[PDB]
């Protein structure tokens, strides 16, 4: 079968990196 | 064919190791006596589980000998094949009847009648072999035989196999 | 096995020394010689432990760079777990080593899942993990069991997946 | 303290580098799932199966952007630009690798040529394993034992053991394993006496 | 001239939301005056079209639940090229547009209507606005070798080799 | 979905094997060299098979688009989301991207037919010059 | 015995050969190559993955 299902590894405290710029109208 | 069984067997100790110690006289008892052994109704004793949970039952010394009986059952993994098997193995020996393919523990023997045309014998090819337009079959070859049947004797069990129909030979 | 004929002694259901129901369990070369070079060395260091009662190195055997390497320390566990009396466990083993197709047990349990994945029976998943074959329709000719069972796509999935998992020597 | 700095370094290191490769198989993991239920549910991390029942990726068509001189030739010598750096870190890893190599290595020829130059031939020698290291050391066996001596008390089995400090050879006996330090010499130096 | 991918480009316009508010009415005016809304798009000729004239699974659901959803296509099933199509919406917070072009290939011998063809992707996340998987992939896996190298080189540093024992640290 | 479905199992397994080597050196005592590099290669060689497979199938990967679940309500999971739908690189990768095309001096949008493309051009010749040249050692001396 | 050392010294003269040969061509070539005849195989294909295997050749 399955040996071992893989452990969560989600990282929310990653901040992200997206650009912000095209918020002036 | 690979596969985890339950298995007994009766060992008798003789009256001279008769001490603390008997569990230990036992355990290499049961070790030296089953371990490689083949049975036609289990086929090959390959090897055997848990050897430190080996299951015990008291004794019942005999009437006529005083040797103590005593019954051991464990799990084993064991290999034996079924009519109709397909396997892979290593070619062992070139014959003009045909040729002897190893698997496993076994050997399974194919006749000339049981291949297609194509493969024709060559013995001037060192070693001999059997050529074909597409496959080469020859010593330490991966080939795949379909085994056909089985003769089941104490200590081995030996095939005949077929390889008559098509996407047989060398891989 | 063309027809799934296991006879009783090699039922899918097993009743085992505890009495429940158990599902066969197959294994291939992989498998198996992984399972019993586990067992060896396991009895070994068994062995170790009782002869120090009554009176570091195990990392190298298991981690072997190459496959004379791993046949030698096969003659050394042989030697000092079997004592050279078994010959038919020797074949056995050598069988198993020339003829492995996968050397790393995550690379085995990668196979397992693969095949295991879709509920096939144990003795066709032994089978696909101990045969490679380059076309669905090979394997469906070389195992009449996947015959009517398997799509052609899975299995021409899955054949090339086992053959991308091959460990290169 | 150096060590475990450095080791605390590594750890979150690559505790970061898996981080990012984790949402990875979390993003792939659907389209089986999608495709066949039952294969895809294992995948999933337990949280991902609770958010949501799985079904996420569907397969979909996208023409392929029409090719011209533009991105290719810029890319490619975009990456003869990355590949001339990975050779740049190639020669100067393998230059500090060698230098490093070339000093250690020397430093062993060093105490190799004094091992060398400074022992002579004397006497019955082998490799034993110290009861306490465990590890195969020189001894020379100086005892009377072959002699023709009864004496059963003393092997005269002396190990010897380069000095670090003065890079000199000094031998130790089996039986004298209490006095640990420099003033063995005197400590162990006995004589026999006659008076009248 | 260093430019941030529009993939990556997020819109905000409070002075929008503010004034007309998030729906499914003015999601496309809401998207007017964003620079993805390219001004070379026959909706922007519809509009203009339709001002002069003033002066002088889900798809089937968002079709039959609008009618100016209606008549946006028989406005725009006479123009064809790139134009803005809504892909699916749920209340009252999600909104997904379908960036796809139009051939009306009238040619003799196909009977198809006009070629549909996808050309971008947008979502519209609240009031802000996103828009390849491999980059990603490729983007973790490199980031993710950088720190391992960084980890190899450290542990290599630490590393120390003597001849009477082999490696240790 | 072939391609994309063996761009997962191989994935999964080279993340089973970080899990692997991560939870061998999170131990207190660390273990002997030779585990370390048997898995330090395995794992590496196995990251090799991910790019290598990765660039096989780029196409499948290009042709799919992505499309969030009619059922999938992002209300409730917009942060989780955003957390996979974003994709830009760690900072300290991007500034040494910055770094390394100032240290090369090389920059790829205004390149012409010039003194770049006759540097391009003598720049081949060395490669199969040394490539010819090692052969020829190679075939000096007898190495079997 | 020593004969075995002998073979073990072959392969590793062999290995040092042959790796010695590979970091060569891989340096040479390490300027990728576009040619656009079919008879020449060199795929860039994933930007930054190419230097991860570059490193990958350098680390082995």
């Amino acid at each position: 079968p399955s040996y071992s299902p893989t452990s969560p590894s989600y990282s929310p405290t990653s901040p992200s990196y997206s650009p912000t710029s095209p918020s002036y109208s | 064919m690979f596969f985890i069984k339950d298995l007994s067997l009766n060992i008798t100790l003789h009256p001279s190791f008769f001490g603390p110690r008997m569990k230990q006289y036992l355990k290499t008892k049961l070790l030296e006596e089953v371990e490689g052994s083949c049975t036609g109704k289990f086929g090959y004793i390959l090897c055997v589980l848990d050897y430190d949970n080996i299951d015990i039952q008291r004794g019942r010394i005999l009437p006529t000998d005083g040797s103590a009986e005593f019954n051991v059952k464990y799990r084993a993994v064991v290999f034996k094949p079924f009519k109709g098997e397909v396997v892979d193995g290593t070619v062992v020996s070139c014959s003009q009847h045909g040729f002897e393919v190893q698997v496993g523990p076994m050997k399974v023997f194919v006749t000339k009648h049981l291949m297609p045309q194509d493969l024709t014998f060559n013995a001037g090819s060192n070693p001999p072999s059997y050529q074909s337009s597409e496959d080469v079959i020859t010593i330490k070859s991966r080939i795949r035989v379909k085994i056909e049947g089985c003769i089941s004797q104490v200590s081995s069990i030996h095939a005949i196999g077929s390889i008559k129909e098509d996407y047989l030979g060398a891989i | 096995a063309a027809t799934l004929q296991l006879g009783q002694e090699f039922q899918l259901k097993q009743i085992n020394h505890q009495g429940e129901e158990e599902e066969l369990i197959a294994l291939n070369l992989s498998e198996a010689r992984l399972v019993i070079k586990e067992a060896l060395v396991e009895r070994r260091r068994a062995f170790k432990r009782s002869q120090k009662k009554h009176k570091a190195d195990d990392d190298d055997f298991m981690h072997s760079e190459t496959r004379e390497k791993e046949l030698e320390s096969i003659d050394v566990l042989l030697e000092q777990t079997t004592g050279g009396n078994n010959k038919d466990l020797k074949n056995t083993m050598q069988y198993l080593t020339n003829f492995s197709r996968f050397r790393d047990q995550e690379t085995v349990g990668a196979v397992i899942q693969l095949l295991k994945s879709t509920g096939l029976h144990p003795f066709e998943v032994a089978q696909l993990g101990s045969l490679a074959c380059d076309t669905a329709d090979e394997a469906k000719t070389l195992i009449p069991s996947l015959n009517n069972k398997i799509s052609d796509d899975e299995l021409e999935r899955i054949l090339k997946e086992l053959s991308n998992l091959e460990t290169l020597y | 303290e150096q060590f475990v700095k450095r080791r605390r370094d590594m750890l979150e290191h690559i505790n970061l580098a898996m981080n990012e490769s984790s949402l990875a198989l979390e993003f792939v993991s659907l389209l089986l799932s999608s495709v066949k239920e039952s294969t895809g549910m294992s995948s999933m991390s337990p949280f991902l199966r609770k958010v949501v029942k799985p079904s996420s990726l569907n397969s979909d068509k996208i023409p392929y952007v029409a090719p011209t001189k533009k991105e290719y030739i810029e890319l490619d010598i975009l990456n003869k630009g990355w590949k001339l750096q990975s050779l740049n870190e190639s020669k100067d890893l393998l230059r500090a690798s060698f230098n490093k190599l070339s000093s250690i290595l020397q430093n062993e020829h060093d105490y190799w040529n004094k091992i060398m130059q400074s022992i002579s031939n004397k006497d019955v020698i082998f490799k034993i394993r110290d009861r306490t290291s465990g590890q195969k050391l020189l001894a020379i066996k100086y005892g009377y034992e072959d002699s023709g001596s009864t004496y059963k008390h003393d092997r005269g089995i002396a190990n010897i053991r380069n000095n670090i400090e003065s890079q000199n050879l000094d031998l130790i006996p089996h039986s004298s394993s209490v006095f640990k330090g420099t003033d063995f010499v005197h400590s162990v130096k006995k004589f026999l006496r006659v008076r009248i | 001239m260093n430019v941030t991918p529009l993939d990556e480009l997020q819109w905000k316009s409070p002075e929008w939301i503010q004034v007309f508010g998030l729906r499914t009415e003015n999601v496309l005016d809401y998207f007017a005056e964003s620079p993805f809304f390219d001004k070379t798009s026959n909706n922007q000729v519809i509009k203009m079209q339709r001002q002069f004239s003033q002066l002088n699974p889900a798809r089937r659901q968002i079709l039959f639940k609008y009618p100016m959803y209606m008549q946006l296509e028989e406005e725009l099933m006479k123009l064809d090229g790139t134009e803005y199509v809504l892909s699916s919406v749920r209340e009252p917070d999600f909104w997904v547009i379908r960036k796809q072009r139009r051939t009306n290939n009238s040619g003799v011998g196909s009977a198809k209507g006009p070629e549909i063809i996808p050309l971008q992707d947008y979502y519209i996340i609240g009031a802000n606005i996103y828009q390849t998987i491999f980059k990603i992939v490729q983007s973790r896996l490199m980031s993710t070798s950088y720190h391992l190298n960084s980890t190899l080189e450290s542990l290599y540093d630490l590393i120390e080799f003597q001849p009477s024992q082999g490696v240790h640290y | 979905g072939q391609a994309l479905d063996a761009v997962r199992m191989r994935l999964a397994q080279l993340t089973h094997s970080l899990r692997r080597i991560r939870d061998e050196m999170s131990k207190a005592e660390l273990p002997q060299w030779y585990t370390l590099q048997s898995q330090l290669n395995v794992t590496l060689s196995q990251l090799v098979s991910v790019t290598s497979t990765l660039q096989h199938f780029q196409e499948t990967l290009d042709s799919t688009v992505v499309y969030p679940l009619p059922k999938f309500p992002t209300t409730s999971h917009e942060s989780l989301v955003t957390t996979l739908l974003r994709k830009k690189n760690i900072p300290e990768v991007d500034e040494w991207m910055k770094y390394v095309r100032e240290t090369s001096g090389v920059t790829t949008a205004l390149l012409k037919d010039e003194e770049i493309e006759k540097l391009l051009q003598q720049d081949r010749e060395i490669t199969n010059w040394a490539r010819t040249t090692f052969r020829n050692e190679y075939g000096k001396h007898d190495f079997k | 015995m020593s004969n075995q050392a002998l073979y073990e010294k072959l392969e590793q003269t062999r290995t040092i050969l042959s790796v010695k040969l590979a970091e060569l061509i891989n340096m040479t070539t390490i300027a990728d190559r576009n040619d656009d005849d079919e008879g020449s195989f060199a795929q860039e294909n994933s930007e930054l993955a190419v230097a991860t295997t570059s490193v990958m050749m350098v680390n082995n």
